[PDB]
């Protein structure tokens, strides 16, 4: 499995604040935390969606 | 820093080193400079380097395989879920150690797995491999009575070299023509192989003429064998009798252009089928019947 | 059963070939690398001829020469060719009148309009006709119709909607429509004059023209009687339906095997393709019919005569055929195209789905797609032709041209654009 | 060389050609008969006087016939045999005219070293001999036939198209105490109806018939014991032209399994010219017979072939009316029927 | 209640153990049985297109539908006479059409599911989850595998192709379509058809629906073709523990021919279709159908002519039978394409004990 | 000879409706008595028995369907060392004529040791039961072997307590009960 569309929960390990190299982890995230992450991601998605159609309509970035 | 430079460094000596072992070591060295703690700045870069190496290749196959093996090892390494330091240290360590292990493997091959030529069974060998020669030399050492048979190598005159390497021991040998291969199957016992890589399908990635030899062996029912330092399983599938990832053209059809020129491009790499391995000498113990495939499965978890 | 004369309408469908047919007679033109008349003759022989008659008209001298040349000319043949020579330009009624005047008319005489070549064994048909005759005095003439690929699509001139019988095999209605090309008169009629007598009404359209008729003693007399029938299809069948000569039967022979007559240019191409393939039961060129022929069969649906050469390294699609006296160069990309007699090839040519006639040079860097090149007409350097470019007599295509789809080019040494002189029209040249 | 010299002497050439082309003649036997009749006509009518010239004329005629038709072989063969017959007599005549003749046996070096007249009757006699040879093949093989197949053994039988093969099978079946099972493959686009007929006949004949779909040969090959080719024409290096469709694959399978392959034909089917290729000899059937439609069927170029060729390798034995010849032996037999100069026309 | 009786045509002599016979026309059955399953079985029985891939999927879908529809009794729990019902259904299926390896696997999965959620749960909570789980499983083990196979195929062609093809299998068709379209190569497809159930014709139709350069042939018509042509492909149904190819009809002969003409064949495999059952012959267990499969004469399927043949029981002293599933040679096909990209058939059960 | 093989045969015979024909090769030296015993046992239950000469195999192999062996020693690449007397030639014949081979086996009887040479593993046997008296033995040279090795090129199925396995695969089975370490010590 795991192709296109399916959501994967991850926690940020190593960040390179110079050029751009990001490390992520799935197993470190607890069973209780996964749901929280999903909720946050859902909320984030909604926010993005909110600022997508509106952006399109008035014709601004 | 370059792996290419490292590769260049070793040329005239070697004979003792084993394919990926040196390459693997080089890779390890490359790794232990630019912070091996992180994974984003590292694995990707390693992959890029490997790609570059592949691009740069004149005529070499097993490098890719070696790289894949290294990758697998790396993957195996980080599963302990403790701390980043210890694992990193272990990774750093495992290169020289790997090289050392190769020698041990070779030794094992030369002392335990050498009971195929003992009762003066005349050996049909073509294709210069180091492992084969080690086996020969250590057979001579043990005094385990033997005779050698080699078909003449004439695309670039390696035959002469082979003959010379056989004079060191001090034992009579003979020249064989690869068209008169049907002429002599009478006193020579079995056909043994020194090659370039081991196939995913089961057969062997070898030099100038092999399929014919295989056919002849089949006709004669004198079993076909492969002698190798066992970590040259290249990620390549020969799906047909004449289709492979090759260093050069496949039977290059040349035009009548100049005077005595476009013909010397001999097909110096060829293949034979999977139903030929009666035994293959492997350093993980003598295991063959469907061993390579099993190994592959273990690697790709499928 | 035995002793049957052959009468074939020749020199009739001129100018129906939209550029061609003016200088040499309609039938004399080379069909599939070799004259059309011969196939027809062979078919006639197969059917059962005892004497050959053709109603020739357009420039008789050439016809006479052809006759002289031909195989049926000298004693060995059971049937001789002596063509009927009449006054210039006349319709099928007029032709019939001429024939009547001439005199040689029999009981069960055979009348075929135009030129046809197909496979179906005719003896059975003849027997059936005879049986029908034996039934009643009122029986007239025989129709030939064959089934096609379910739906009609490449049929506009003759998409006849035949309302037919199964119990007696008899026509009820005839109509030709321009509906697949120009949607202006989409119309279907069912006549009530034979409605409450048949009961087993079958509405059909998917049938193909053959124009082959076995004619009884009634037909020429009928023709003589009625001067309104200047044609033979649209007027005749309708008249029969209407009962002009009251209470008379006609036959409609229905065969599962393929049968088509010669009509247009795309149709001609299709016919040629069929001939090349194994679509009709035995028809082949390799068997050799006309004296000097040296044709031989090859694998992958390929025809080659003797004195035929194609050079090495030409990676190809499927089905190619070459005429005699041909020299073909090296390195070409070809898919399903035909090259004629004594046609020369230089180097580097792309061809897709084509037919080529007698002595046509396929010049250096040229593309031929679904388009014909005729006798003595030649292609030079850099010509980009497209789907359905029709070429006639002596079209000397010389240097630098680009012709669009469905473009028609004039033939005889006038009505249509692009002329016989140097270069076809892209930059104005001619007289 | 076409028809030009023939006037009020021979006309039937055209008829023969017609028969060849549109197929009103059916079965090799019939063709042979026709050829014989033609030869008779030639003999009873044509003008002789000289002998060499007559021979030349005959050669020309043969050439013309060849040009007319290739797929007929029996016709050619008969002619060749007749020529050979004529030749010996001619030689004898020459030997008398000249007047050492024979050392011990027929010998080589004849090609390197230098070697009123009646013949019509002899020619006639040759024709009669040929006719006799033709008469019956089965009445000459069935004594060496109920000799190979036995009890509880299983046959595999392709090509029921040759009339000889069926008869042979029937003869084999005749016995009451002996019991065997018969497998019959179809060969779809050219031989299905024939196969069906054969099956029906087998059923009628009180034998255990087995219907085989052309695919299901492999799942029953473990029980297979014998293979019989239903050939129609024979050649120089032992090889044979089959009576169309669905033999070659079966033969190959048999070879792979090393399962006995017998050949049943006849020495009138024997030809003195080599199969230089297969392409010139084997012809294709009708592409319309597989798939319907026409107008969108220009795209659907379909391939189907009638006749079949088998290599000089998969064949093993040829039991004839005379006896059991072999693939590496038939040359001598050919020579015995058709002479040196008679091959090349 | 239900009774068999009345069998058509002669029973021959050999191959006399397998269930293949009887209830073709419906005449009185059991009372409170759901008829959708029966309908499906009937469809399966009178099918001429299905081959390996879709049947199991269809079955799964049907089961899902049943679950969605399923009513929990007002007195008794979810499983009491349910098991009996299931058994009856299974029996009916068997009577209709033999349960293959895929079907067995499905049954096993069902059993596992039953074990997982055992008598304790109410109505619309358990089945709500179960259905979703099933859907997820379907998404995972099948479609994605197919996609992977397709992608493997995509890379598997390098420089120039001229191919001879056979098989009803959907995956092969998909591959061919991909070759035609989203790769734009110099592809050539030659089609081989089989008599018992039509696959070649279907393949041809599919090709037409794309617009491909297509040659056409049959089981016997093979020899003249190879007179340039390289690649050959096949499609298998199921592979046993033994390693031998327990697939459909005309493959083995073709493979042999290919071997003879010196360029080998590649077949495609699935990472689920493997059985505990052990067989190496035709006699053990085989797909067997009524001799009506070989009646039709020339061109198409529905024509019906009263010419030479048209009887079975009236054909006295005659033994008419045919085979559907064949046991192909082990060493002949070289390449096999599963979830782990590429590998020899020396795997055999390398996924069976993996579970 | 063994009680496993015998029991298997008895089980097979119990469902007597299945048509099976028993051809027994005598086996030149020691196997003869054992064969006779087996035949007697078969006769006890009522099972048809046919006696085969060891010389005649080529004249029978084309008729024989399936072959069952009750071997003692099983090996790495798919080969076996069986309980004595003429197996190799028979196997060769089978290979030539293409014949399926079954074997009643046990994984405890299976050995992780590989046989590499014909010169060693083939065990020669006694000439005690060949020729009486030892004065002709001065000039003549009697060559005889009792127990024989089989190449893996022939056998295809190993029916065990677990199930039937492939010869070019049995190594995995062996390793699912044995190791690589316990070989050379």
């Amino acid at each position: 499995l795991i192709r296109v569309g399916k959501n994967d929960v991850a926690v940020v390990l190593r960040v390179d604040k110079e050029k751009g190299y990001i490390d992520l982890s799935k197993r470190r995230v607890s069973s209780e935390d996964i749901i929280k992450c999903e909720e946050k991601y859902q909320k984030s998605k909604t926010v993005h969606s909110i600022l997508r159609y509106c952006a399109e309509k008035f014709q601004i970035p | 820093f370059n792996i290419t430079e490292t590769y260049l460094r070793f040329l005239e000596e070697d004979t003792e080193m084993t394919m990926p072992i040196a390459a693997i070591e080089a890779l390890v060295t490359l790794l232990r400079i630019k912070t091996p703690e992180t994974a984003a700045e590292m694995i990707n870069t390693i992959k890029s380097s490997t790609e570059e190496l592949i691009k740069s290749i004149p005529n070499s196959v097993s490098l890719r395989a070696g790289c894949d093996i290294f990758m697998r090892f790396v993957l195996r390494n980080l599963h302990l879920y403790g701390d980043w330091e210890n694992c990193k240290q272990h990774l750093i360590e495992n290169g020289q150690l790997f090289v050392s292990r190769a020698k041990k493997s070779r030794n094992k091959i030369a002392e335990i797995g050498v009971d195929f030529i003992a009762d003066d069974d005349i050996i049909l060998v073509h294709g210069y491999s180091r492992a084969v020669f080690s086996l020969l030399n250590h057979a001579a050492n043990k005094f385990i009575r033997f005779r050698c048979v080699v078909t003449e190598s004439r695309p670039s005159k390696q035959g002469n070299q082979l003959y010379t390497l056989l004079e060191q021991k001090g034992i009579p040998v003979t020249l064989i023509v690869d068209s008169a291969v049907g002429a002599v199957i009478d006193k020579v016992d079995k056909v043994f192989v020194g090659a370039e890589g081991v196939a995913e399908s089961g057969g062997i990635i070898n030099l100038v003429g092999t399929y014919s030899v295989g056919v002849l062996a089949h006709n004669a029912r004198k079993p076909f064998y492969v002698v190798t330092e066992s970590h040259k399983f290249v990620r390549m599938f020969p799906l047909s009798s004449d289709d492979l990832p090759m260093a050069g053209p496949p039977l290059d059809f040349t035009r009548r252009t100049d005077d005595l020129e476009d013909a010397l491009r001999g097909p110096t790499i060829d293949y034979t089928a999977q139903e030929y391995i009666t035994a293959l000498i492997t350093d993980l113990g003598v295991l063959t019947p469907s061993a390579v495939s099993e190994e592959l499965i273990k690697m790709w978890y499928d | 059963e035995d002793r049957l004369q052959a009468v074939v309408l020749t020199d009739s469908y001129e100018t129906r070939f939209m550029p061609l047919t003016a200088v040499k007679p309609r039938c004399l033109l080379p069909l599939a690398n070799v004259p059309l008349i011969e196939y027809t003759l062979e078919f006639l022989a197969k059917a059962g001829v005892h004497e050959v008659f053709l109603i020739c008209s357009s420039h008789a001298n050439q016809i006479n020469d052809y006759i002289e040349n031909s195989k049926w000319n000298l004693p060995w043949s059971p049937f001789k060719i002596t063509t009927i020579m009449s006054p210039e330009a006349r319709c099928t009624g007029d032709v019939m009148r001429d024939l009547d005047n001439r005199g040689i008319i029999t009981g069960d005489f055979i009348l075929v309009s135009g030129d046809v070549l197909t496979n179906i064994d005719f003896s059975k048909m003849l027997e059936f006709h005879k049986k029908m005759h034996l039934q009643d005095k009122d029986h007239i003439s025989t129709m030939c119709l064959s089934k096609a690929s379910t739906y009609p699509k490449t049929r506009t001139i003759e998409p006849a909607a035949f309302v037919l019988d199964k119990s007696t095999s008899r026509c009820i209605y005839y109509q030709d429509l321009p509906l697949p090309s120009s949607r202006e008169k989409t119309s279907i009629q069912i006549d009530p004059e034979l409605l409450d007598n048949v009961d087993e009404f079958v509405i059909r359209n998917d049938l193909i023209d053959c124009r082959i008729d076995i004619c009884t003693s009634h037909v020429p007399l009928i023709f003589q009687e009625n001067f309104d029938y200047q044609s033979l299809r649209t007027d005749f069948v309708k008249g029969v339906i209407s009962s002009d000569i009251l209470g008379k039967h006609i036959y409609a022979y229905l065969t599962d095997e393929y049968a088509v007559r010669v009509e247009s240019w795309q149709t001609y191409d299709t016919i040629s393709q069929d001939f090349l393939g194994r679509w009709c039961y035995p028809l082949v060129l390799d068997s050799n019919i006309q004296d000097d022929q040296t044709y031989s069969y090859e694998s992958r649906h390929i025809y080659k005569e003797k004195d035929v050469v194609l050079a090495q390294s030409c990676k190809i699609g499927k089905c190619t055929a070459i005429g005699s006296g041909t020299k073909i160069g090296e390195g070409t990309k070809i898919e399903n195209s035909v090259i004629g007699r004594n046609c020369q090839i230089g180097e580097n040519i792309r061809i897709k789905n084509s037919f080529i006639w007698d002595d046509c040079i396929i010049g250096n860097n040229s593309i031929i797609d679904h388009s014909l090149i005729a006798s003595n007409a030649t292609l030079g350097s850099n010509v980009r032709l497209n789907d359905g470019c029709i070429i006639g007599f002596n079209v000397k295509i010389d240097d630098n041209m680009d012709l669009d789809r469905n473009t028609k080019i004039s033939a005889s040494p006038q009505d249509l654009d692009d002329q016989t002189l140097a270069v076809s029209i892209v930059g104005d040249k001619g007289v | 060389h076409p028809n030009a010299a023939t006037s009020d002497v021979n006309v039937t050439i055209d008829t023969f050609v017609a028969k060849l082309k549109r197929r009103q003649v059916q079965g090799s036997y019939a063709i042979a008969l026709e050829t014989l009749q033609l030869l008779m006509r030639f003999i009873s009518a044509a003008r002789w006087n000289h002998v060499n010239d007559l021979i030349e004329q005959i050669r020309d005629l043969g050439n013309s016939l060849e040009k007319a038709h290739p797929t007929a072989f029996s016709c050619g063969n008969v002619i060749r045999r007749i020529l050979a017959v004529l030749r010996d007599e001619v030689e004898e005549d020459t030997m008398s005219t000249t007047v050492v003749a024979e050392p011990l046996i027929s010998s080589m070096f004849n090609l390197l070293q230098k070697p009123k007249t009646d013949y019509r009757q002899v020619a006639i006699q040759g024709i009669k001999d040929l006719i006799d040879e033709i008469k019956n093949i089965d009445e000459g093989i069935q004594q060496i036939a109920i000799d190979l197949i036995h009890d509880h053994e299983i046959l595999l039988t392709p090509t029921p198209d040759s009339k000889t093969v069926l008869k042979f099978l029937i003869t084999a079946r005749e016995r009451s105490n002996r019991t065997f099972t018969v497998l019959v493959t179809e060969g779809f686009p050219n031989n299905t109806k024939n196969a069906h007929e054969f099956a029906k006949k087998l059923a009628q004949h009180n034998i255990e018939t087995l219907v085989v779909p052309d695919s299901a040969v492999f799942a029953l090959m473990s029980r297979v014991g014998k293979v019989i080719i239903g050939t129609k024409a024979v050649f120089v290096n032992g090889g044979t032209i089959s009576s169309n469709s669905g033999v070659s694959s079966v033969c190959e399978c048999a070879r792979e399994f090393r399962t006995p392959v017998f050949a049943v034909a006849g020495l009138y089917k024997l030809s003195p010219l080599y199969p230089f290729d297969v392409e010139k000899f084997v012809e294709f059937g009708g592409s319309q017979r597989i798939l319907p439609r026409m107008d969108p069927r220009k795209r659907l170029d379909t391939v189907n072939q009638i006749t079949d060729y088998v290599p000089p390798e998969n064949i093993d034995i040829y039991i004839t009316n005379v006896g059991g010849f072999n693939p590496s032996f038939i040359y001598r037999i050919a020579w015995d029927n058709y002479k040196q100069i008679d091959v090349h026309l | 209640p239900g009774i068999s009786s009345v069998i058509p045509t002669v029973l021959e002599q050999s191959f006399d153990n397998s269930s293949l016979i009887s209830v073709k026309e419906l005449l009185l059955n059991k009372d409170l049985i759901h008829p959708s399953i029966l309908l499906l079985t009937s469809h399966l029985a009178h099918y001429k297109i299905v081959g390996s891939i879709p049947r199991c999927i269809a079955m799964l879908e049907v089961f899902q539908i049943v679950i969605k529809d399923y009513q929990t009794p007002k007195g008794t729990t979810l499983s009491r006479n349910l098991t009996s019902y299931l058994s009856h259904q299974i029996d009916l299926l068997k009577k209709a059409r033999p349960l293959s390896v895929t079907m067995g696997n499905a049954i096993r999965w069902l059993k596992q599911e039953i074990s997982l959620i055992d008598p304790s749960t109410p109505d619309k909570a358990a089945k709500k989850d179960l259905c979703e789980k099933i859907g997820q499983f379907a998404k995972e083990k099948i479609e994605l595998a197919d996609q992977l196979i397709i992608d493997n195929a995509s890379t598997q062609i390098e420089e120039s192709t001229t191919i001879v093809t056979y098989g009803s299998s959907k995956v092969l068709t998909e591959l061919l379509l991909h070759n035609a379209i989203s790769l734009k190569k110099n592809i050539k497809v030659i089609v081989v058809d089989s008599r018992p159930l039509f696959e070649g014709r279907k393949m041809a139709e599919t090709l037409r629906n794309a617009g491909v350069n297509v040659m056409y042939a049959l089981i016997t018509s093979l020899d003249t073709i190879f007179n340039d042509v390289d690649y050959v492909f096949l499609g298998a149904h199921s592979i046993l523990s033994n390693g031998f190819l327990y697939s459909r009809a005309g493959t083995a002969m073709l493979a042999m021919s290919a071997k003879r003409r010196n360029i080998p064949v590649l077949v495609c495999c699935e990472s689920l279709k493997f059985s505990q059952r052990v067989q190496l012959d035709s006699v053990t267990f085989n797909e067997l159908a009524d001799p009506n499969d070989l009646v039709n004469i020339d061109y198409e399927n529905p024509v019906e002519r009263r010419g030479n043949k048209g009887a079975l029981l009236n054909q006295f002293i005659k033994e008419r039978k045919f085979e559907k599933k064949k046991l192909a040679m082990e060493n002949k096909p070289k390449g096999n394409k599963i979830g782990g990209k590429k590998g020899s058939e020396g795997e055999s059960k390398d996924a069976s004990n993996e579970e």
